[PDB]
RNA sequence: GCUUUACUGCAGGCUGUCGCUGAG
RNA sequence: GCACGGAGGCGAAGAACCAUGGAUUUCCGAAUGAGAAUCUCUAACAAUUGCUUCGCGCAAUGAGGAACCCCGAGAACUGAAACAUCUCAGUAUCGGGAGGAACAGAAAACGCAAUGUGAUGUCGUUAGUAACCGCGAGUGAACGCGAUACAGCCCAAACC
C-alpha cells in the first residue's frame, strides 16, 4: 500500500537494500510490541510489511540487484 | 534466507534479568550459534555483548539470554522497543 | 604367436620398414587387413606385412598360410604402430601389403630373400 | 573376393580346431582370471561383431560376460506341493545363457544400453558371450543414421524387456507362421503359454 | 530417556496442537477439537 | 510367571518410531529399518500388491 | 501332527558315462 | 480461504477473483560429501558408467505414477464328488523394466494346393471345430473370411 511497485522499481539497487533493512526493522519493532503484549497495534501493517518486503525483494530479483 | 532475531521474549522472568542482571531474553532462530546471536543483538541495538546463554524451547524456539557490559543498560536497550 | 612361426632380427624389420616407407611414395602400398588380403588373394602383392602385437589373433592368423599358398613373401613387425606410421598412417595397422614396390623394388626382393632364409 | 573378415568367421565355425583352439586354450586361462563383466577394446570375433552393429565409433562398448553352465540354481520346496512340483534337478530357466550374459553386461553399464551379442566359447564351467552396448547419449552415435534408432527414449533397457536379439529369438517370435500362435505379439498378452 | 533436537520439536509441536478452538472461532462460525490427547490417556508416536 | 499381564511390565524398550523417509511411526531404532516404507533396506519404496484385493 | 518293509514322488549319498580333457 | 467474531486493513495508483508466464520455494526424502528416527559433522554428481582437454571437465543411471504394457520367478485351497497326471493356472503372489500407450511388424510366411493370398496388432467369425486328456473330469487353437487401420525401409559383405 503505502509503498507501490514504481517507487521500488524507481529506487536505486542501494535504496532498495536501504528501504529493505528499514522495513525489517519497522518489522521487528512491531514484533517487540506485540511480544510484549502491547496494545498500539495496527494488524494490517505487520502484514503489510511482510508484503512490502516481498515486493522489494522480488524487484532486486527482476532487476539483478 | 533466516534471521537470527525474532523478538524479544519479555516476560517477569525476563525482565528480572534485565532490571537486576543487565541481560536481554531474544527468541532467535534455532540454528543460530551463540555467536551468532551476540553479533546479532550488538549490530541491532548497539550495545556490546559480555555472554550468551542459549536453551532449546518446548515451545520448539530457541531462547537466548543475552547479557550485556556494565557499559550498557539492558533497561534502556529494551525500553526503546 | 600362434601365426608367428620364426623370429624377425630387429635390424631385419627395420629394413623392411624403410623399404615399406620407400615403397608408398614410389610404390604402391596397400594399409589395412582386409585391403591386404584381398592383394594376396588378387596375386598383386609382392611383400606382405603383419603385426605381432595384434589382439584378437583371429584378425591375422589365416595372413602366413594364405600367402603360403599364394607365393606371396611376408615379414612380421613386432609394432603395430610402427606399421602403420610406416604405412604412412596416423593410426596403427595390423597388418599392410607392399603392392607393386617402388624404387625399392631391389631392397625388397632381398628381404623376402633374407626371410625365406630365415626359414 | 573373400573378405579378410570371412576368415574370422570361417575360423569360428570351429572353434575346437586348428589355431583357434590353442586361442582358446590360451585365452580361457587369463579369462577365468578375470571378473563377470570385462569391458574389451576390441572383440574377439570382428565379422560378429560387425554383423551385429558394430563400429569402431565413440560411444561403441563391447564387454565379455561369463555365466555358469547348466540348469536352474533352484531351492527345493519348504512347503506343501503336488509330486508335479516337487522338483528341483531337472528344472531348468525360460530365459537362455546369453540373455542372462546380456544384462549382467548392461546393469555394469547403466547409462548404455544393449545392441546385440555373440558366444566366444565355453569351457566346463563357464560360458562366455561379448556383449556390444550403446551410449545413447553420445552425439556421434545420436548423429549416426545407422544407430541413433537406439537413442529413441522407446528404447531405454531393452535387454529387460526382451528386445533384444536373442531376447526376441528366446521368445520364440522367430517364426511368422505355424508355431507362434502363443508367441506374437507377446508372450504375456497370449497368457503366458510359449 | 534423552530427547533429540528434533523429537523435542515434535513434542512440542504435539503439546501446541493440543490447545482448544478459540473462542472467536465459535462466533466466526457459528458454531470440538478431535485431536485432544491426554498425556495418560493417550500416547504419542516414536 | 504369567505371560500375560506380569510379562507386560518389562515392557520399556523402544524399538519402532516416526520415520525420517514416510513419517510414520514405523522406523525401528534397533534394527534401522522401517516396516512401512521400506527405508533403510530399499531405496524403492516398499509396496505390495496383497495390500489390496487381487482385482484392485 | 506323527509312523512305517502303505501308494506315489522329491532332496541327499554312493557308482558308471559324457563335457572341461592334453602328450606317449 | 473454509469461517457469518473482535480489532484493524486493502481497493479508481483498478483490489478481490480467473488464465498464462515468472519469482520465492526451510528440512527429510532416489537423497548423491559423511553420518543421523526429519538432525549433525568437515568442500563433495555418493555409487556405476560413457566421452574425455584423463580435471567430475561434459553427460547418463537411480525414484514416482490409477491401472494398462513388456521380460523373468511361480503356488495352494479347489474341480475330478477320494486322488497321483489333469484341473484351479501360467491364476495369486514375488523379481526386473518401458511408454503415453506398450509389444508386434515387412515372410527361410500361408498351404480354402492354387493360373491362389501377401508386414503387424485388434474386433467379428471360423468353433467349442482340429488337437490334447487316469481318452475321465476337463482343456482348446490356426489358415481363411468380413472389418478397423494401412507403409514401408536400414545394415553386414562383395566393389571402393
Ligand atoms: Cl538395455
Ligand atoms: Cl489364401
Ligand atoms: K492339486
Ligand atoms: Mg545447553
Ligand atoms: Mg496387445
Ligand atoms: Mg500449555
Ligand atoms: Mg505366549
Ligand atoms: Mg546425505
Ligand atoms: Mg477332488
Ligand atoms: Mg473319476
Ligand atoms: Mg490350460
Ligand atoms: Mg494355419
Ligand atoms: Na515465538
Ligand atoms: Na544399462
Ligand atoms: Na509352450
Ligand atoms: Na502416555
Ligand atoms: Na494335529
Ligand atoms: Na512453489
Ligand atoms: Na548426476
Ligand atoms: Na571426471
Ligand atoms: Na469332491
Ligand atoms: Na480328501
Ligand atoms: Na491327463
Ligand atoms: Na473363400
Amino acid at each position: 500500500t503505502v509503498l507501490h511497485v514504481q517507487e521500488i522499481r524507481d529506487m536505486t539497487p542501494a535504496e532498495r537494500e536501504a528501504e529493505l533493512d528499514d522495513l525489517k526493522t519497522e518489522l521487528l519493532n512491531a514484533r517487540a510490541v506485540q511480544a510484549a503484549g502491547g496494545a498500539p497495534e495496527n494488524p494490517g501493517r505487520i502484514k503489510e510489511l511482510r508484503k512490502a518486503i516481498a515486493r522489494i525483494k522480488t524487484i532486486q530479483g527482476e532487476e539483478g540487484d | 534466507s533466516w534471521d537470527v532475531i525474532k523478538h524479544p521474549h519479555v516476560t517477569e522472568k525476563a525482565m528480572n534479568d534485565m532490571d537486576f542482571q543487565n541481560k536481554l531474553q531474544f527468541a532467535v532462530d534455532d540454528r543460530a550459534s551463540k555467536g551468532e546471536v551476540a553479533d546479532a543483538v550488538e549490530e541491532q541495538y548497539d550495545v556490546t555483548v559480555e555472554q550468551v546463554n542459549t536453551q532449546n524451547t518446548m515451545d520448539g524456539e530457541k531462547k537466548a539470554v543475552v547479557r550485556l557490559s556494565e557499559d550498557d543498560d539492558a533497561q534502556e536497550v529494551a525500553s526503546r522497543i | 604367436p600362434v601365426y608367428v612361426d620364426f623370429d624377425v632380427p630387429a635390424d631385419l624389420e627395420d629394413d623392411a620398414l624403410e623399404a615399406l616407407e620407400v615403397a608408398r611414395d614410389t610404390g604402391a602400398v596397400k594399409k589395412g587387413t582386409n585391403e591386404t588380403t584381398k592383394s594376396i588373394e588378387r596375386g598383386s602383392a609382392e611383400l606382405v606385412f603383419v603385426a605381432e602385437d595384434v589382439q584378437p589373433e583371429e584378425i591375422v592368423m589365416h595372413i602366413p598360410e594364405l600367402a603360403d599358398e599364394k607365393g606371396v613373401p611376408f615379414i612380421f613387425v613386432e609394432q603395430q604402430d610402427d606399421l602403420g606410421h610406416a604405412a604412412g598412417l596416423e593410426v596403427g595397422s595390423a597388418a599392410a601389403a607392399v603392392t607393386d614396390a617402388g624404387a625399392a623394388a631391389t631392397v625388397l626382393e632381398e628381404i623376402a630373400d633374407k626371410v625365406e632364409e630365415l626359414r | 573376393a573373400r573378405s579378410a573378415y570371412s576368415y574370422i568367421r570361417e575360423a569360428w565355425k570351429r572353434p575346437k580346431e586348428g589355431q583357434i583352439a590353442e586361442l582358446m586354450w590360451h585365452r580361457m586361462q587369463e579369462w577365468r582370471n578375470e571378473p563377470a563383466v570385462v569391458r574389451i577394446e576390441r572383440p574377439t570375433r570382428l565379422d560378429r561383431a560387425r554383423s551385429l552393429g558394430y563400429k569402431a565409433k565413440q560411444g561403441i562398448i563391447v564387454v565379455r560376460v561369463a555365466i555358469r553352465k547348466g540348469s536352474s540354481r533352484r531351492t527345493r520346496f519348504n512347503k506343501g506341493r503336488r509330486s508335479k512340483r516337487m522338483m528341483v534337478n531337472r528344472i531348468t530357466r525360460k530365459k537362455n545363457i546369453q540373455r542372462i550374459a546380456e544384462e549382467r553386461a548392461n546393469r555394469k553399464f547403466p547409462n548404455l544400453r544393449v545392441l546385440n551379442s555373440y558366444s566366444v566359447g565355453e569351457d566346463g564351467r563357464h560360458k562366455w558371450h561379448e556383449v556390444i552396448l550403446i551410449d545413447p547419449d553420445h552425439p556421434a552415435i545420436k548423429s549416426d543414421d545407422q544407430l541413433s534408432w537406439i537413442s529413441r527414449t522407446r528404447h531405454r533397457l531393452r535387454t529387460f524387456r526382451g528386445l533384444t536379439s536373442a531376447g526376441r529369438r528366446c521368445r520364440g517370435l522367430r517364426g511368422q507362421g505355424k508355431g507362434s500362435e502363443k508367441v506374437r505379439p507377446s508372450l504375456r498378452v497370449n497368457g503366458a503359454k510359449a | 530417556g534423552k530427547k533429540s533436537k528434533a523429537t523435542k520439536k515434535r513434542l512440542a509441536k504435539l503439546d501446541n496442537q493440543n490447545s482448544r478452538v478459540p473462542a472467536w472461532v465459535m462466533l466466526k462460525t457459528d458454531e470440538r477439537n478431535h485431536k485432544r490427547r491426554h498425556w495418560r490417556r493417550n500416547d504419542t508416536d516414536e | 510367571t504369567g505371560a500375560g499381564t506380569p510379562s507386560q511390565g518389562k515392557k520399556n524398550t523402544t524399538t519402532h518410531t516416526k520415520c525420517r523417509r514416510c513419517g510414520e511411526k514405523s522406523y525401528h531404532t534397533k534394527k534401522k529399518v522401517c516396516s512401512s516404507c521400506g527405508f533403510g533396506k530399499s531405496a524403492k519404496r516398499r509396496d505390495y500388491e496383497w495390500q489390496s484385493k487381487a482385482g484392485e
